[PDB]
């Protein structure tokens, strides 16, 4: 085994990201992990000659796990992991009956990382009250979280999987970051038995290994823009319905509001439902049920996801590349943050399974509230890109 | 002594070569001073004589006070050298410090000149002492240690110092040592006998590693003046805050006052700085005299009272839990106190921030709770238990109904007036027997002429004219009109997503006067329902207002 040489771009410089303050339990949880890793030769204490920094966090049943935020590095590595060694995405995966996800991160700890690239993997375990200098380390092996690790490993991964794949040609296996996506049309017990067989292939070589047990991507359906059913329609009830439909007409080709606009009245007054409006309404209903005409996935373009707080433990979301032209819409159903972090994880997983990439999330929360809390509930090995937005009150209403 | 410690490898910036700066002809006094200076350094192995085999040069200088100081201009080399890791990520807060029986402050002698520079890098630190009138080849030299004024000296020094302490640290986990530049602060629960002995074990550990300290019996008596604080054994405080008695205040005087008050705010409760800040607003020369308002004179009076008596703070006991209390002290103004045992404050704080243009006490308090939450994780590594001037029901009613997601940790209501409340609540469904006001407010982009107005389900119609108003301003004055002319129960229809958004958000304070006027109206009303329709879509009521509203100018 030798090292695959890595390069950012001749102009692109490494990451220099601040470490978010960490709680006592997390710093202590990290010192344990980082010491064992240093002893095992996975990492190495570093000096000031390394001006680079990637944040570290600790996650969770009872065992603590080191999560490293490779967002900036992955952005700066891109050419290496997308073009130079890009893993292809199977269109089949999203069609499979059941999809099991397995953590294959332990495999990267066996492959050495290009000696010339290691400086960019620098991270810091901070000190409480800044009394001690703060422990610096860098990777020697392939790090978990960095998109370059699965790119390098793919060659060794294809070897491992070769028998299983030959033996089960109707099983689909995708590799996204530290995880394996395994899909089959098999009955549940049989799917589970195939996963177990798979674990063992990985066990030789060396691989121990908001969502249920597995994902069911064929059962995944778009939450339509719903038009309420009523026998009593007020002036306000129609006004809402007109505004909702008008907004949908910007996305859905075929939506008409004319017949409804055909009715200075008091909001509270009860206007009776016309023949042409009752038709238009029922017609629009059948349009919003079926997917959007004209919107397609452009691989070159970035995915964008919006989430709305619907209250009572309900959340709504929409995946698009070009604003409001929806690729997928859905829903998610104890505290606002735990719920959002849950919703985020679910949307990102669906996104991975469907397009082979994570969306940039538009978070209906204050920047600081999120950064402080997300880690307490975060459970994934990847971290999506996120921006903090103010949900326009209108969009919440339109998506129920 | 030059520490035996291994050298930190240094490189230049990629695609760059070393400095080749010409040494300016220096004065005879300066030449005589520099040679004398360099000779004593050469004998100590800090520098080494070189030939014209080396092609790099940096200008040297000299300054006087009878002592002569050697000034090296690393400006170019620093531009050419690689960036390093940030020396320290923060500074300790006295509130986070633990109680210790005894202290010793050791200061490291000739720090940068006591640490070796990477052999492969030395060539670039080359400097030349010119000959008199520069007629003959000067005396070429290069550093073997960290040069003074060079980019990586703080990084490389602190890095070394840390590695040198690491063994001693592991060997003495019950001893706290704080590193800051060429200073070392040692604390222990050991008695003056065992402590003084451990001090010498350290001084010697530093010596085995080429680092000299001062000497014994230099040690002082409490308080220990550290980083702008007074460090007593059981307490801490900010160093004497002198609030100047001045007749006339200049921009510079006010600026410094705000800095002193903000610094005092760490342990002195109820310190206010709003009114004094309002003064600094605008251009104004540093020396320009600024007449104090009644509000600023009142604020300074209150500040003088708080600072009339010395207030102290306690150290952190990691066995106990943190408790943070917040108090409202005017619009935008919030004051907090963190303690573990009732009113034995570890630290104090103020918070005044306007995230966006418009906000309410609930959003304001939540925002403060966050600022304190982060502050706590930084200082103590754990979140506090909160005591808030808001009813649990007031919170519940707000955060469930709001579209933004929030979560605040363990908190309890404490009855500390003024209490945080929602000054009004918009209706959920349209009101019956309450006049429906369809509003609109079109403005011309060129003539700047506004035309805010309304039409009602009761045939009332008013169309006012505005001067130099945006389409935003008019869409908002239309709502203020509907609010003014209406009864106690009102329905208001708008085509402005902007206006609705502002209003939906339930603000109780705003940057715009129009909004403050609208808020005042909202507070007064018994019931207010606010609906939205898409403009130009021909809505029965909306279309009707647009006719008389858009009539002339756009
Ligand atoms: C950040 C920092 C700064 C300084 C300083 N100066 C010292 C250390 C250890 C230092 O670094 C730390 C680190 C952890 N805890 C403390 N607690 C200090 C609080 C004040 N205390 C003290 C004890 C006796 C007396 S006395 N004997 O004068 O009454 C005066 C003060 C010494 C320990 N300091
Ligand atoms: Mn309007
Ligand atoms: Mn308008």
């Amino acid at each position: 085994i030798e090292t695959v040489p890595v390069k950012l771009k001749p102009g692109m410089d490494g990451p220099k990201v601040k470490q978010w303050p960490l709680t006592e339990e997390k710093i202590k949880a990290l010192v344990e992990i980082c010491t064992e890793m240093e002893k095992e030769g996975k990492i190495s204490k570093i000096g000031p000659e390394n001006p680079y920094n990637t944040p570290v966090f600790a996650i969770k049943s009872t065992k603590w796990r080191k999560l490293v935020d490779f967002r900036e590095l992955n952005k700066r590595t891109q050419d290496f992991w997308e073009v130079q060694l890009g893993i292809p995405h199977p269109a089949g995966l999203k069609k499979k009956k059941s999809v099991t996800v397995l953590d294959v991160g332990d495999a990267y700890f066996s492959v050495p990382l290009d000696e010339d690239f290691r400086k960019y993997t620098a991270f810091t375990i901070p000190s409480i009250n800044n009394e001690t200098p703060g422990i610096r380390y860098q990777y020697n092996v392939l790090p978990q979280g960095w998109k370059g690790s699965p790119a390098i490993f793919q060659s060794s991964m294809t070897k491992i999987l070769e028998p299983f794949r030959k033996q089960n040609p109707d099983i689909v296996i995708y590799q996204y970051m530290d995880d394996l996506y395994v899909g089959s049309d098999l009955e549940i017990g049989q799917h589970r038995t195939k996963i177990e067989e798979l674990r063992q292939h990985l066990l030789r070589w060396g691989l121990t290994t908001w969502m249920g047990y597995e994902l069911h991507p064929d059962k995944w359906t778009v939450q339509p823009i719903v038009l309420p059913e009523k026998d009593s329609w007020t002036v306000n009830d129609i006004q809402k319905l007109v505004g909702k439909l008008n907004w949908a007409s910007q996305i859905y080709p075929g939506i008409k509001v004319r017949q409804l606009c055909k009715l200075t009245k008091a909001l509270t007054e009860v206007i009776p439902l016309t023949e042409e409006a009752e038709l238009e309404l029922a017609e629009n209903r059948e349009i919003l049920k079926e997917p959007v005409h004209g919107v397609y996935y452009d691989p070159s373009k970035d995915l964008i996801a919006e989430i709305q707080k619907q209250g009572q433990g309900q959340w709504t979301y929409q995946i698009y590349q070009e604003p409001f032209k929806n690729l997928k819409t859905g829903k998610y159903a104890t505290n606002d943050v735990k719920q959002l972090t849950e919703a985020v994880q679910k949307i990102t997983t669906e996104s991975i399974v469907i397009w082979g990439k994570t969306p940039k999330f538009k978070l209906p929360i204050q920047k600081e509230t999120w950064e402080t809390w997300w880690t307490e509930y975060w459970q994934a090995t990847w971290i999506p890109e996120w921006e903090f937005v103010n949900t326009p009150p209108l969009v919440k209403l339109w998506y129920q | 002594p030059i520490s035996p410690i291994e050298t930190v490898p240094v490189k230049l910036k990629p695609g760059m070569d070393g400095p080749k700066v010409k040494q300016w002809p220096l004065t005879e006094e300066k030449i005589k001073a520099l040679v004398e200076i360099c000779t004593e350094m050469e004998k100590e192995g800090k520098i080494s004589k070189i030939g014209p085999e080396n092609p790099y040069n940096t200008p040297v200088f000299a300054i006087k006070s009878t002592k002569w100081r050697k000034l090296v201009d690393f400006r170019e080399l620093n531009k050419r050298t690689q960036d390093f890791w940030e020396v320290q990520l923060g500074i300790p807060h006295p509130a986070g410090l633990k109680k210790k029986k005894s202290v010793t402050v050791l200061d490291v002698g000739d720090a940068y000149f006591s640490v070796p520079l990477d052999e492969d890098f030395r060539k670039y630190t080359a400097f030349t002492i010119p000959s008199i009138n520069n007629e003959t080849p000067g005396i070429r030299y290069q550093y073997n240690v960290l040069p003074q004024g060079w980019k990586g000296s703080p990084a490389i020094f602190q890095s070394s110092m840390t590695k040198i302490l690491e063994p001693f640290r592991k060997q003495n986990p019950d001893i706290v040592i704080y590193q800051y530049m060429d200073d070392l602060y040692v604390g222990s629960d050991l008695e003056i006998g065992q402590h003084r002995t451990k001090i010498e074990e350290l001084r010697q550990h530093l010596l085995r590693w080429g680092l000299t300290t001062p000497d014994k019996k230099h040690q002082k008596e409490p308080p220990f003046l550290w980083m702008g604080y007074e460090l007593h054994p059981d307490k801490w405080t900010v160093q004497p805050i002198v609030l100047p008695e001045k007749d006339s205040w200049t921009v510079n005087d006010i600026q410094k006052l705000v800095g002193k008050l903000n610094w005092a705010s760490q342990i002195y409760p109820g310190i206010k700085v709003r009114q004094l800040c309002k003064l600094l607003r605008g251009t104004k020369a540093l020396t320009e005299v600024i007449p104090l308002t009644e509000e600023a004179e009142l604020e300074l009076a209150e500040n003088r009272e708080i600072l009339k008596e010395p207030v102290h703070g306690v150290y952190y006991d990691p066995s106990k839990d943190l408790i943070a209390e917040i108090q409202k002290q005017g619009q935008g103004q919030w004051t907090y106190q963190i303690y573990q045992e009732p009113f034995k404050n570890l630290k104090t704080g103020k918070y005044a921030r306007m995230r966006g243009a418009h906000t309410n006490d609930v959003k304001q308090l939540t925002e403060a709770v966050q600022k304190i939450t982060t502050e706590s994780i930084v200082i103590w590594g754990k979140t506090p238990k909160f005591k808030l001037p808001i009813q649990k029901e007031t919170w519940e009613t707000w955060w469930t109904e709001y579209w933004q997601a929030t979560w605040i940790p363990e908190w309890e209501f404490v009855n500390t007036p003024p209490l945080v409340k929602l000054w009004y609540q918009l209706e959920k469904e349209p009101i019956v027997g309450a006049e429906t006001f369809y509003v609109d407010g079109a403005a011309n982009r060129e003539t700047k002429l506004g035309k805010a107005g309304y039409v009602t389900n009761r045939g009332r119609q008013k169309v006012v004219t505005l001067t130099d108003t945006t389409n935003q301003k008019t869409e908002l004055q239309a709502i203020y009109l509907a609010l003014q002319d209406s009864g106690l129960e009102v329905n208001i229809v708008t085509d402005s997503q902007y206006a609705l958004g502002i209003i939906q958000a339930q603000p109780d304070q705003s940057e715009s006067e129009l909004v403050n006027q609208i808020i005042e109206q909202l507070i007064k009303k018994e019931k207010v329902y606010l609906a939205w329709v898409p403009a130009h879509k021909g809505i029965g009521g909306n279309e009707q207002v647009d006719k008389l509203v858009s009539a002339g100018i756009r």
